[PDB]
C-alpha cells in the first residue's frame, strides 16, 4: 500500500485477519506454529524495509551520505572536485665549497629531513654563497602510453596510488616525433574538429579519466603515437619546522655535501583534500552553476574554488549596487561589486590577490569589479542565568566560551559552512538555537549589545567572545 | 504484481495443495503491499516523466525552492524541469 | 565449538552496490562481447522461471544466475525471455580471479603501467 | 550511506536458531523440511533484495548497460 | 564449612587395609568374597551420602528442577504457576428428530472422538432445530475426604494425576446433608477469624493439597462430615477444528442419535505448562506485583499507571506546602496535596478517582491527603516574520497550531511523558526549541505574551495556542 | 552464604577507586591549558588511572585528583525472544567492577536504562532491569 514504516504488530494483525478470512486455516484449525512463523516473517519484513530506507537514502545525492554515490553524481553532474596545494616554506642557503655556483639551477630536487621530496619553485642566487629562497613540497610523475588501436573517445586512466598526492596535470601529445602540449576543455566545449582538447574526469571508485575527440569534435590523436601524462604531485599541507637541515637528492646529490641548507621559516601555505559532503555540496551548486560563468554565484563559487584559504567571498551585481546607491551611475554600470574576509590575510590582500585572479582569468568580456573592504561589526553577549551546580563553573565557562568561539567567532566556518560562495550572517534565532542546542543552562537571557545588522555588502558582523558577559548560577537540583 | 508465480517450482499436487496456495497468496499480497511500491518509485524515477510525486519534488527541494515554480501542474512539473534544465545552454537570453 | 557460516562465491561479497555495478558491468561487457572462451547456447523454454538452471546443468553452482540475468536483462522471472537468443558463459575460474583481484588488491583496475 | 545483509546460508542459520525457541517446532531442523522451507525464503528474499539493487544500480547515467536502459 | 569425603576405589581401598587387620581374615583379599561385600558396603553408603546431598541441593530455592519441587517453592513463596487452559468457543448444535429437546442445559459432557469430555457452561436453545451452546474441553472428577481428625491445618493431599491435570478446584464441605463451599486463600489480614476455610499445600512427591486451618485461621471439619473435592481437569491446549460430530453419552446418551453436535465455530488458543525454570522465575518474581507502596511518588506512580490517560499526576507533603508557603502552617501537619490533570476528566474527577484508588490501596499510617485544585496558567506567544513564498501560510500556522498543543498545550503529554507520576513545567526556552525542531520559521522573532509563572506544584501553565499571534509573511524582494 | 543472600535477595558492595593528589606542569607550550575530561594514565606499578574532571593548568602548571579507574565495554545483540532476558558476567571484570551501564539500542537509538530492585516500580514498558549476584 504505502512507503510509510509500518508497525510489527500492525504487519502481525494484517497477516491474521488475512489469515482468518483464508479458508483454508478454516478448513485446518489448530495451526499454532503459524504464530511464530508471522512473528519471524515480521522481523524479516521489517529488515526488509530498512533495506529499502536505505535505498531510498542512497537514490538521492542529498540523502546519500556516501563518497561513492556522491562521486557518481557529481560526474554526472560533470563536476570535479580541487587537489590539494603544496605547502612552501622559506630557506637559507650557505654553500661550504667555493666551486659550487652561486646560481641554482632551476627545479633542483631536495629531500626534507622528515623524508618528503621538496623542489625550487624558480632558481636559487647566492650572494657570495648565501641565498635565500622558497621551496614546497613538490614532486614530479610521468606515464608515457602507445597507442596501439583506434577507438573514437581516446581514454586514459590513472591510478590512486598516484591521484592521492596530484596536484598538476600535462598532457604531452608526441606524433611521429613531435610533441604537443594539448589544452583541455571541459565537457569538449570550443572544440573544433581537429582541436587539441581532453576532458578529465573523476570516477566513482576514485579514478581518474581523461577523453579525447570524436574527430567529429576534438582531434583524434593518430595511430603509433605517444601520449605523455606529467603529474606534479604533493602530499597537502607538510608543515616543518624551522631550523632544519636539508639533503639534496638525486642529481643534486652531487652539490648536497658541497653546499649547506637550512630554513629559515615553518613550511605553510599548503592545502589538502576537500571533505566528502563538502564536495556534494559544491557538486549540487555546480549543478545549478551550469557550467557556465554568466552570474555573481556563479563568479563567487569560481573564485573560492581558485582562492583557497579565503574565509568567505560576497559579491553584488550592477543592478543590486545601483539599488544600494540609489543612482543609475554610469561609472557603476558594468561595474560588480566584491568583497571578502579571509582568516589571514587582509582586506587589501584579499584586493590584490583578487585583481590578480581576475587578470590572469581571461573568462570575461568587458568586466570591471570594484572591490571594497570588509567591515568588520562585532557586538558582544550577556548570557546571564543559572545553571545544573554539578559541574564546576569555571570549566562550564572555559567550555561556553570556546563553544562560541567555535560557533559565531571571527573566523568561524557557521559563515561560510557551504563553501560554494553563499556568505551568510549571524542572527539572534540562530544563537538561542545553539545555546539550547547546548542546553547546559535551565533558564537563561541573552543581551545582544550594541548588535547591528550588517548591510550584507561588506559588514562583518561577529560575537565578540573575550569581552561577552557570563553571569553563570547554580540552578538550585 | 505476480499472479501465481509460486506455480513453477511447485509440484502439482502441493500447488493444488489446500495451505501452500494461503501461504504462497498470503506472501504475494505481503510484498504486493511492502516491497513493490519500491520498485514502481524507482522505475518511475528511471523515466523523467514517470517519476511519482515525491521524488518530483525531492529532486525540486534538492537544490532549493528559490529555483522552481509553484505551480499546481503537477503533469507539468516533469516538463517544466526538462525545460529548466535544458535551457542551461541558452538561458543568457 | 568454532563455526560461522559463510561461502566465498559471492559477488555480492563486496558491499559496495557501486563497486557491484561496475562489477557487473564488465562482466556484461564481456558476456554480449563474442569472445570465443565464451560458451554459446540458446534459450531453454522453462528458462523464464529459473535462468539458473542451464547454470546448475552446465556446472552445478547457481552462482551466474545474476550473470545470466544481466545477460538476459530481464525485469522478472514471471516474464519470460525469448528461446533462442544467444547466451555465453565464461569459464567460472576466470570470474573468480577477477573478482579475488577486486577484493583484496582491486585498486588500478584499468591498467597498471609501471611501480 | 549504504547498505549491507548477511548472506545466504547465514540467514539460514540465524532462521533456523530463531525458529528452534519453541521445542515442539525446533527439532525439524537438520530435515529436508526446514531445508526446503528455508530455501524458498532465501530464494525470495535474493529477489527482492538482489534485484531491488540492480535497480538503484541502473538508476544510474553510466551504469545502463540494457539497450533500453 | 564445607564437607569432604574419599571416592569409592580410595574408600574400598582404606576398609580392605584396616579389615586386614586380623591375620586370620587379612588375605581373604583380592577375593570376589571380599569385593562383592566391599561394593555392597560402597553402594549403600553412596546411597545415603549423595541423596543427602541431593536433598541439601534441592532445599534451595534456584536448584529446584523438580515439579514437585518447584511447585513446593511457588507454594512457599504463596504463589501458583500459571496452569494450562484449554480452548474455549462456540459449537453448532442440530436436531436429527422432534425428539429432541429445544432446551440442552449446562453440565452435560461431550464425547469426541477421542472421548475427550468437552463441557458446556451455557443453555442450547434449538431454533428451528438449531442450537448453539459455549463448548470447552473439561472434565470433573470428583473425590471425597472425612474426617480422620481435628489437627491444625490437617494434611489433605490427592493423586499424581489430579495433580497434574487440577486445572481448576472445588471445596464443598458437606455435614449431615448441609453443604458449604470453602476456597483456597492467601495473604492473611485483619484480627480475627479471618475466614473459615482452608488452606493450600503440597508435598514433593508430586502432591497437591489442602490444610484444613483451626482457631481464627479457618475451621475443622467436624469429624465424620465429609469434605467433596470437585477437580475441572482437561488435557492443556486444546484445538478444535470445524467440521466434526461430537457423541452425547451418559443422560444424552439416548439424544445422540436425536441431537446432532456439529462443530463449526473453531476453538483453539489453549495453554500448556511452561519450562520449569521460568515458572521458578515467575514464582520468584511475581512479589513485585503486591501493591507495596512506600512514598508519594510511589502513590503518583501507581496512580499513573492505573489511570489511563492522565496528563500528570503529583502529590506535595507537609514539607512542600511548608516550602510553597514561606511559611509554617499550623493546618500543614502530616497532610499531603495531590495535583494533577487529564483531559477526559475535572478536578473533581480527579479527586474521586484519587479517594477510590485510595480506598482500594489500603496502605497509610499518620498522613492525610487531600486533593488540591489545579490553576491553568495560558500565555501567548507572538511570532513575526516571513517565511519562503514556497510554503503556505495558512498551512503552516495550522501545521504549528497542531504540533504545538500536542507538545506543550492544554493536552499535551509532556507533563508526564515517561508516564511515572511526574509533572514538568513547560519553559519558554523549550517552546521555542520546539518551533525550531519544526523548523518552519526563516526569519523570525518571538515574544511572550501574559507569562503566567508556575509554582510547578499545582498550577497548571500551557501555551495559549488558539490565541497565538501568527505575523506571518513571505520573504518577499 | 550468597546462596542464601541471593534467596533474601541482597547483593554486596563493589570497592571503590583509591583517589590521590598530583601536579601537573606541561614541559611544551603546543600542550593545552586544559586537559580534556577523561585522559587515560599510567602509573609508575603499572595501574591504569583516571581523571575524574577536566584539569586546567594556571600557565602551564596545575594540579588534580585522579583515581585508580579503568574502562571495560561488553556489547551484544538480541537474537531471540525469552521473557526475563539475562545477561551473565565474568569474574574476571567482576573482580574489579565498580560501576555499571546498562544501554539499549533499539534501531539505533540509544536509551540508559535504570534498575529498580525485585521490579519495584516497573511499569507494562518501564526502561527497567535487575542485577544479582550467583553463588559461583
Amino acid at each position: 500500500m504505502s512507503k510509510t514504516t509500518p508497525t510489527k504488530d500492525s504487519i502481525r494483525a494484517e497477516f491474521e485477519e488475512l489469515v482468518e478470512k483464508d479458508s483454508f486455516w478454516s478448513k485446518f484449525v489448530g495451526s499454532q506454529f503459524v504464530s511464530m512463523l508471522t512473528l519471524f516473517i515480521t522481523q524479516i519484513v521489517y529488515r526488509c524495509f530498512q533495506y529499502a530506507d536505505a535505498a531510498l537514502a542512497e537514490g538521492f545525492i542529498s540523502t546519500a551520505t556516501r563518497r561513492s554515490s556522491i562521486l557518481a553524481a557529481a560526474e554526472t553532474n560533470s563536476y570535479v572536485g580541487t587537489k590539494p596545494t603544496p605547502s612552501s616554506g622559506m630557506i637559507e642557503i650557505t654553500a661550504t665549497s667555493e666551486d659550487a655556483p652561486a646560481v641554482i639551477p632551476k627545479n633542483m630536487p631536495l629531500i626534507s629531513d622528515d623524508q618528503y621530496p621538496y623542489m625550487t619553485m624558480d632558481v636559487c642566487r647566492l650572494v657570495d654563497g648565501t641565498g635565500t629562497v622558497e621551496v614546497a613540497q613538490l614532486e614530479i610523475q610521468e606515464v608515457t602510453y602507445t597507442v596501439t588501436a583506434a577507438k573514437e573517445f581516446l581514454e586514459v586512466v590513472l591510478s590512486k596510488a598516484l591521484t592521492a598526492v596530484c596536484y598538476k596535470l600535462e598532457v604531452f601529445v608526441t606524433t611521429d616525433g613531435k610533441t604537443t602540449q594539448w589544452s583541455s576543455s571541459t565537457m569538449f566545449r570550443l572544440a573544433g574538429s581537429k582541436s587539441q582538447v581532453y576532458v578529465e574526469f573523476y570516477k566513482p571508485s576514485e579514478q581518474l579519466g581523461v577523453r579525447f575527440g570524436d574527430g567529429l569534435i576534438g582531434q583524434i590523436p593518430p595511430e603509433g603515437s605517444t601520449i605523455t601524462l606529467k603529474v606534479w604531485c604533493t602530499n597537502g599541507d607538510i608543515t616543518l619546522v624551522a631550523g632544519q637541515n636539508l639533503t639534496p637528492v638525486d642529481s643534486a646529490a652531487n652539490l648536497a655535501n658541497l653546499i649547506s641548507v637550512k630554513t629559515t621559516t615553518p613550511i605553510t601555505a599548503g592545502t589538502d583534500a576537500e571533505t566528502t559532503e563538502i564536495t556534494r555540496n559544491r557538486a549540487q551548486y555546480y549543478l545549478a552553476y551550469d557550467d557556465q560563468v554568466v552570474w555573481g554565484g556563479d563568479y563567487t563559487y569560481f573564485l573560492v574554488r581558485n582562492i583557497p584559504g579565503l574565509s568567505w567571498v560576497k559579491a553584488w551585481g550592477e543592478g543590486q549596487q545601483e539599488k544600494l546607491d540609489g543612482a543609475y551611475n554610469v561609472q557603476n554600470i558594468n561595474k560588480i561589486f566584491i568583497s571578502g574576509w579571509h582568516p589571514n590575510k587582509s582586506q587589501s590582500e584579499l584586493e590584490e590577490m583578487i585583481l590578480a585572479a581576475f587578470k590572469k582569468v581571461p573568462n570575461e568580456l568587458n568586466k570591471k569589479f570594484s572591490y571594497k573592504e570588509v567591515r568588520k561589526l562585532p557586538f558582544k553577549i550577556t548570557i546571564t542565568g543559572r545553571i545544573s551546580a554539578s559541574l564546576t563553573i569555571e570549566n562550564v565557562t572555559d567550555e561556553l566560551k570556546s563553544a562560541l568561539e567555535t560557533k559565531f567567532g571571527r573566523d568561524s566556518t557557521f559563515f561560510d559552512p557551504n563553501r560554494v560562495g553563499k556568505y551568510i550572517l549571524i542572527k539572534k534565532k540562530d544563537v538561542w538555537a545553539f545555546i539550547e542546542t547546548l542546553g547546559y543552562f535551565r533558564d537563561f537571557y541573552l543581551e545582544f549589545v550594541e548588535w547591528n545588522e550588517s548591510n550584507g555588502f561588506y559588514d562583518f558582523v561577529y560575537l565578540d567572545t573575550e569581552n561577552s558577559t557570563f553571569n553563570i548560577s547554580y540552578e538550585e537540583e | 504484481m505476480q499472479r501465481s508465480w509460486f506455480n513453477h517450482r511447485l509440484t502439482s499436487a502441493k500447488q493444488k495443495s489446500l495451505l501452500y496456495k494461503s501461504l504462497a497468496d498470503l506472501v504475494q499480497s505481503m510484498m504486493d503491499t511492502f516491497v513493490d511500491p519500491w520498485l514502481e518509485r524507482i522505475t518511475n524515477r528511471k523515466s523523467i516523466f514517470s517519476m511519482s510525486k515525491e521524488d518530483l519534488e525531492t529532486r525540486t527541494n534538492e537544490l532549493g525552492q528559490f529555483f522552481t515554480i509553484r505551480t499546481s501542474n503537477s503533469s507539468s512539473v516533469p516538463m517544466l524541469l526538462q525545460q529548466r534544465l535544458d535551457e542551461i545552454h541558452f538561458k543568457g537570453t | 565449538t568454532r563455526q560461522y557460516p559463510l561461502s566465498r562465491y559471492d559477488d555480492r561479497n563486496i558491499a559496495d552496490p557501486i563497486l557491484r555495478a561496475e562489477l557487473r558491468k564488465e562482466v556484461m561487457l564481456m558476456c554480449e562481447s563474442n569472445d570465443k572462451n565464451l560458451t554459446i547456447y540458446y534459450v531453454l523454454p522453462d528458462e523464464q522461471y529459473r535462468p539458473d538452471l542451464l547454470a546448475y546443468r552446465m556446472w552445478g553452482i547457481a552462482e551466474l544466475r545474476w550473470v545470466v540475468t544481466l545477460a538476459a536483462g530481464l525485469e522478472d522471472e514471471s516474464q519470460g525471455m525469448t528461446v533462442g537468443k544467444k547466451l555465453k558463459l565464461p569459464p567460472a575460474t576466470w570470474i573468480r580471479e577477477m573478482i579475488r583481484h577486486f577484493q583484496y588488491d582491486g585498486q588500478v583496475i584499468g591498467t597498471l603501467s609501471i611501480a
